[PDB]
């Protein structure tokens, strides 16, 4: 188990680690979250009290550093940082926990939702979207556009996510307009599959990763990323049996953990109907289909 | 976007832009089999493109041979417009190429922007407007061309005769979209306004019958009349 220090708390403000969240007050007197889980990557994600506007955060993997937060009053935010002194860094979180001055990260025993969210995964995978490659660690924002929303405008702070256009030349083989526009298996499996990601694998923990930035920061072109990632599969008529499977997991599990309140603005009526009830797949993903007939049933 | 009568105008500008009409593309006869189902006969169709600056048509008839052994033929059907439109396209020099594509229903939107990615410069529009274009096969020397095809083909005419000489292309497309309306609505009194005068003559190379200026006045009222007739023996007014 790892653990992410404070300097300090200077001001206000809700602090999120994976699903959980917790409000610390101004000069409150924490210094940090301990018993973090070895072997998945991590988000933790800030919104101030004063300014709801922003919510940011940091993916990281306690495996490749000793990280921390501290606050910035120039730039007005909590920073993450590495500590490359491992024996200040023992000696500091040591001290931290002596004083009892940590929140524990509260996992359940049975309790498997973060591992369900982050199967797929990869701190190497995020650390080439979010381009920032002196850190370990990668920063996420409410406002920051992908890729595809620029080419519709600072490079350096993009999501670059892999960019899907189904009325594009690459989605369409000339002479297969038709075929290709209807049945999508050509672009998923040869070009995006055998092509871009390599294994389904990456693609899914791509889907992943777009998910929960837009579950967690209200990250609009993350949004758009997830939806697009689940009609591609959902609009090829053939697609391999085990990804099938897994896809109805991972969005199972996604529903699952969407707050209830925000269904509205993180579900896109179009992509859920026609993927539950007019794609190939439409009977392809039970589990999805009943908590969302059973949990969202206006939207359907 | 849309193409409406806010800018309708833009229809008569200099820049190249074509009509597409898909709906005597895929053309059947619904009729009982023996054993007492309905079936479907296919018969030949066409594409309806225009240019309403110049009047030219591509007439690309529909053989109904391109229908065998394929399956979802009105799905089909908007797919191959577009392919034989992007056809049409390509075959045509650069400087004749149109800089617009207005199609006249929205179904053809996709399909022909998906065979048109290689011209992304084309601009791929709706209207809003509610033209007459399927009224065409009501044209007799059109019908006849494609009812006598045996084998793909394109025929090209001008849909204005020779009225540029004399009016604009705003006014000639006018008189053609209310020649097609009247026919529309009520094709056998349509067609009894053109012809009943057996001195006024169609030439062999024009499809719509030698009006002077004054006939066409005449004859124009009396398409108004047919179309607010029916509009009345419709709706009893
Ligand atoms: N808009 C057109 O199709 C024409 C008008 C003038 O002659 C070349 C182009």
């Amino acid at each position: 188990m790892n653990t992410v220090p404070f300097t300090s708390a200077p001001i206000e403000v809700t602090i999120g680690i994976d699903q959980y969240s917790f409000n610390v007050k101004e000069n409150q007197p924490f210094h940090g979250i301990k018993d973090i889980p070895i072997g998945h990557v991590h988000v933790i994600h800030f919104q101030h009290a004063d300014n709801s506007s922003m919510r940011y955060g940091y993916w990281f993997d306690c495996r490749m550093g000793n990280f921390y937060i501290q606050y910035d009053p120039k730039d007005g935010l909590y920073k993450m940082m590495e500590e490359r002194d491992g024996a200040k860094f023992e000696n500091i979180v040591h001290n931290f926990k002596e004083r009892q001055m940590m929140v524990s990260y509260p996992k359940i025993d049975e309790d498997d939702t973060w591992y369900n969210l982050t199967e797929f995964v990869q701190m190497d995978k995020i650390r080439k979207i979010v381009r920032k490659d002196e850190n370990q660690f990668s920063y996420v924002d409410s406002s920051m556009t992908t890729v595809q929303e620029n080419e519709l405008s600072d490079p350096a702070h993009s999501l670059n996510y892999t960019v899907i256009n189904f009325k594009s030349r690459e989605a369409i083989r000339p002479g297969h307009e038709m075929e290709d526009f209807l049945d999508k298996s050509y672009y998923l499996n040869t070009v995006m599959l055998q092509g871009i990601f390599k294994n389904s694998s990456n693609y899914f923990g791509e889907l992943q990763f777009a998910f929960l930035n837009a579950m967690f920061f209200g990250n609009y072109g993350s949004s758009l990323q997830w939806h697009a990632m689940i009609e591609l599969i959902c609009s090829s008529a053939t697609v391999p049996k085990h990804m099938l499977d897994k896809l109805d997991e991972i969005l199972y599990y996604q529903i699952k953990t969407l707050p209830e309140q925000y269904s509205d603005i993180l579900l896109n009526e179009r992509v859920w109907n026609i993927c539950l009830y007019s794609s190939f797949q439409k009977n392809s993903l039970h589990n999805t289909e009943k908590i969302m007939e059973n949990k969202y049933p206006e939207l359907l | 976007g849309a193409m409406n009568s806010s800018n309708y105008a833009e229809l008569f500008n200099n820049d190249i832009k074509l009509f597409v009409d898909d709906t005597n593309v895929y053309r059947v006869t619904v009729h009982k089999t023996f054993e007492g189902n309905v079936a479907t006969k296919a018969i030949n169709g066409c594409i309806f493109t225009l240019n309403p600056k110049t009047g030219h048509l591509f007439l690309k008839i529909i053989h109904t041979s391109v229908w065998a052994g394929q399956k979802r033929l009105s799905q089909l059907a908007k797919w191959k417009t577009a392919e034989e439109v992007s056809a049409l396209v390509r075959s045509l020099p650069k400087e004749e190429q149109p800089k617009q594509i207005i199609v006249t229903r929205k179904a053809m939107l996709d399909p022909l922007e998906v065979h048109m990615l290689d011209f992304p410069n084309i601009a791929i529009r709706p209207t809003e407007l509610r033209l007459p274009f399927s009224a065409a096969m009501s044209i007799d020397k059109l019908s006849d061309v494609v009812m006598k095809a045996t084998e793909p083909q394109m025929v090209l005419f001008n849909i204005y005769d020779d009225w540029l000489d004399r009016i604009s292309s705003y006014t000639a497309f006018s008189r053609l979209t209310l020649l097609l309306r009247a026919l529309k609505t009520n094709e056998e009194s349509a067609k009894m306004i053109l012809l009943s005068d057996p001195t006024i003559t169609i030439k062999s190379y024009h499809l719509w019958p030698s009006f002077t200026d004054e006939q066409w006045i005449t004859i124009e009222s009396q398409m108004r009349d047919l179309i607010l007739t029916e509009y009345g023996r419709k709706y009893n007014v």
